[PDB]
RNA sequence: GAACUGAAGAGUUUGAUCAUGGCUCAGAUUGAACGCUGGCGGCAGGCCUAACACAUGCAAGUCGAGCGGAUGAAGGGAGCUUGCUCCUGGAUUCAGCGGCGGACGGGUGAGUAAUGCCUAGGAAUCUGCCUGGUAGUGGGGGAUAACGUCCGGAAACGGGCG
RNA sequence: GGUCCAGACUCCUACGGGAGGCAGCAGUGGGGAAUAUUGGACAAUGGGCGAAAGCCUGAUCCAGCCAUGCCGCGUGUGUGAAGAAGGUCUUCGGAUUGUAAAGCACUUUAAGUUGGGAGGAAGGGCAGUAAGUUAAUACCUUGCUGUUUUGACGUUACCAAC
């Protein structure tokens, strides 16, 4: 199949293995990465919930 | 100790301040003893730049209070004029 | 905001000249001006004391094209002014930017007197004022800027405002299109018909 | 020269009327919320409820010109030989003792009906650093952290001797 | 954002044994109709220490979000009667939407792109000179002179061109 993930470079873009709320630092999303490269500090859209990675 | 400084006012960019003497323990914006003049940054205009009372700034001068730096600077440049 | 649309059912609703065109032309022959706008027209429907205070309001703010707001503002600033507020809120009006470039000839109406003064190409003291709203004070000198004095909008303007009537409170200088803001014009300077004591009663409720 | 200048009523009880009397409405304001809609800028504001419970970062340190100690540059060189060793010197850095700061700045309104707050008074007090005067800083003593040493503890770290 | 004791509640653990206090700034869960970013810098004004460079500062100065409020500005301007086409009403004559639209001709504020461009900055290091302090052209303090060096906001306010 070769395998190829065009750049790593690119904006990041992944799909959600599975989420759960944790009482201390609230929604806790568990994503694969599928392309680009996932900064932390970076706007984030996913389903309807938004928002900006405080931490990875 | 009591000090002569620069009790800021005005707006975003747009500073004025006041040459207040005060116990030093206290907030920048806070109480107060007395108000001997003012400085305005910008000015321009009819506007004065610095303004102070030659006779209280003496006295308290007289009476152990320590002037901030820009306090001392702006005073000798008054006492200049 | 700004009241944007047809600048002649204002006429009509009002029932007075109301200028709002240039006035080239005429006003009777453009919209059979003695009718209600709308489908009952032909209704007269004599109406209360409130309906007529309103109109008065109404007809004023329509003249000078003021919102609702900035015209409330006026007329707190005409009562806290010492002597007479009825006439105060008419000096206060007619000293805004756009009527005073109106009424040197630059526009041919407040419309586009006030598209000549948002749009960067009147200077007050020399130097460049784009409110629509500044209070201009005795003794100011309205020109208009170089690289706008060939617009021929000023050309037609001047030409018509040749003939509407002499305002003989400011002086224009034709050649090179300079002004010159005397005094405010008294109420004797003005139309003797708006009824301000009917807004002034309107607004004392 | 100024520091003001100011006061509207209407609907509804009856076949109709006057009075009494309630209800309702027309205004101005919010630390507002909701519904529909939504271009820009300037200046402000933003847990009013649970003084409910809190993961994770930061919010109070500084002084080597108070004091031992250990870290030990560049260099002058000395030897052997390309680089090392040695010495003198030694610049920088601080774990510890010690001096200040930490009682300020920042948050909240639970308690409190009067040891609180506001206004006007007074008498019996203290007050680092700050200002101006007055008189001085002469000479000894015993310690102790750091450190070395000996055990226990998963660690946190603790204990005895010099 | 110190100590000791007791208590309620969470947690660690190697089961021997300890730790904790966001009503500081961000942030989370919960309650609620409902109230925001794990942002940047100590450049400015202040505070602590220092002798002085200087270090620290979620105070502060600023940025982010939200029509929450106040204020200001845009969404074009002039001409234009076949009184167009469509809609609506009609006494079937017509009226109205309406100079409104189209057509014709103008303008480019705000937003977009490009290029210029202040003010917030006082000070600090070095070098020289002159006065005062002594006992002294020393050290040091103070005036001045020359050189060098500082801005988070920030792609600043503002200005010019398409
Ligand atoms: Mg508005
Ligand atoms: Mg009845
Ligand atoms: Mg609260
Ligand atoms: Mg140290
Ligand atoms: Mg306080
Ligand atoms: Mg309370
Ligand atoms: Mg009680
Ligand atoms: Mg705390
Ligand atoms: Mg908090
Ligand atoms: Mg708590
Ligand atoms: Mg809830
Ligand atoms: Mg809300
Ligand atoms: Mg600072
Ligand atoms: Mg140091
Ligand atoms: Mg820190
Ligand atoms: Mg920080
Ligand atoms: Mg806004
Ligand atoms: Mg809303
Ligand atoms: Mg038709
Ligand atoms: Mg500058």
């Amino acid at each position: 199949v070769l395998e190829l993930k065009a750049t790593p470079s690119a904006p990041g873009r992944g799909v959600v293995v599975e989420s759960r709320l944790d009482k201390g630092r609230g929604p806790v999303a568990t994503v694969l990465v599928q392309d680009g490269t996932l900064r932390q500090g970076d706007m984030v859209l996913v389903g309807i919930n938004y928002g900006r990675v405080r931490a990875m | 100790m009591v000090t002569i400084r620069l009790a800021r006012g005005g707006s975003k960019k747009r500073p004025f301040y006041h040459l207040t003497v005060t116990n030093s323990r206290n907030a920048r914006d806070g109480r107060f003893v007395e108000r001997i003049g003012f400085f305005n940054p910008v000015a321009t205009g009819g506007e004065v730049r610095l303004s102070v009372d030659q006779e209280r700034a003496t006295y308290w001068l007289g009476q152990g209070a320590q002037p901030s730096e820009r306090v001392a600077q702006l005073l000798k440049d008054a006492a200049k004029a | 905001a700004r009241y944007i649309g047809p600048k002649c059912k204002l006429s009509r609703r009002e029932g007075t000249d109301l200028f709002l065109k240039s006035g080239a032309r005429a006003l009777d022959s453009k919209c059979k001006a003695e009718n209600v706008p709308g489908q009952h027209g032909q209704r007269r429907g004599r109406l209360s004391d409130y309906g007529l205070q309103l109109r008065e309001k109404q007809k004023v703010r329509r003249i000078y094209g003021v919102l609702e707001r900035q015209f409330r503002g006026y007329y707190q600033e005409a009562s806290r002014r010492k002597g007479s507020t009825g006439e105060n809120l008419l000096q206060l009006l007619e000293c805004r930017l756009d009527n005073v470039v109106y009424r040197m000839g630059f526009g041919s109406t407040r419309s586009e007197s006030r598209q000549l003064v948002s749009h960067k190409a009147i200077t007050v003291n020399g130097q460049t004022v784009n409110i629509p709203s500044y209070q201009v004070k005795a003794g100011d000198v309205v020109a208009v800027r170089e690289k706008s004095k060939n617009q021929l909008r000023i050309a037609q303007a001047l030409e018509l405002c040749g003939q509407r009537g002499r305002v003989e409170w400011v002086e224009v200088d034709l050649d090179k299109k300079a002004g010159t803001f005397k005094s405010a014009p008294a109420r004797s300077d003005l139309s003797a018909d708006i009824n301000e004591n009917l807004i002034v009663e309107l607004y004392s409720k």
